[PDB]
């Protein structure tokens, strides 16, 4: 409790984040049990960049997957950093310079 | 000489002399290849899945499954295994 | 180009058609309105006491 008086913070790390998505049955029907996201959550991190964005009113993360020019068998597109920003968050180029609503 | 015995799509003189992966269509193995970067795969064309995981020797080299598995195992004689310990890093003794 | 116009787990002729759960209030049967269960929790009593 004294360690808060000399003014160091309280983090809140919040770990695994267990929840479901939802998929369109074949019967018309969306269901969301049994489609655990902790089962894709370990493909997508592996082959991607992490991309956040401040917005100092309500931050935005996305993820987007990389080419590892290592392997020849990636087919998967190449992207510039810049590319991947645009699509990332729908940005526009209004000039070439790259804007989210006019920031 | 073109057949394949274990159904794992590759046909057995593949599996025994040497095969890649290109197009996600198992061709045999030239030294040409390795230039732009694929890989020498070899495996027991009598069995499923050589290295003993529930991923078949096809499925290894092909890299097509969790793409979160470390390369070296898409060769079918590195088993994809995960190797799961538990360490200590704060130790607290106490009479309470 | 949707299965269901509206968005709910019917489809845009089960809604116009009237083929469903009829306890469906008749507006949701067009396929721009919504079937939509709002429920929210009132309160009639205020009990305080120390005990
Ligand atoms: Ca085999
Ligand atoms: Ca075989």
């Amino acid at each position: 409790l004294k360690k808060l008086d000399a003014g160091k913070q309280i983090k809140l790390e919040t770990t695994q984040v267990s929840g479901n998505f939802g998929t369109k049955n074949s019967s018309g029907q969306i269901v969301t049990e049994g489609n655990s996201w902790s089962d894709y959550i370990s493909q997508i991190d592996s082959i991607s960049a992490s991309i956040i964005l401040d917005t100092e009113n309500e931050s935005y993360e996305r993820r987007v997957t990389a080419k590892n020019l290592q392997d020849p068998e990636d087919k998967t597109p190449e992207l510039t950093i810049g590319e991947a920003i645009e699509k990332a968050f729908g940005a526009t180029k209004k000039d070439g310079l790259l804007y989210f609503n006019d920031i | 000489e073109d057949l394949d015995t274990d159904n794992d799509n590759i046909p057995d003189s593949y599996e025994r002399n040497g095969y890649t992966i290109k197009d996600l269509i198992a061709v045999k193995w030239e030294d040409s290849f390795a230039e732009q970067g694929y890989k020498k795969y070899v495996s027991n064309y009598l069995e499923s899945n050589t290295a003993g995981d529930p991923y078949t020797d096809y499925e290894k080299a092909s890299g097509s499954f969790d793409k979160a598995i470390k390369t070296e195992a898409r060769d079918p004689l590195v088993a994809a295994y995960p190797i799961v310990g538990v360490g200590m890093e704060k130790l607290i003794i106490s009479t309470n």
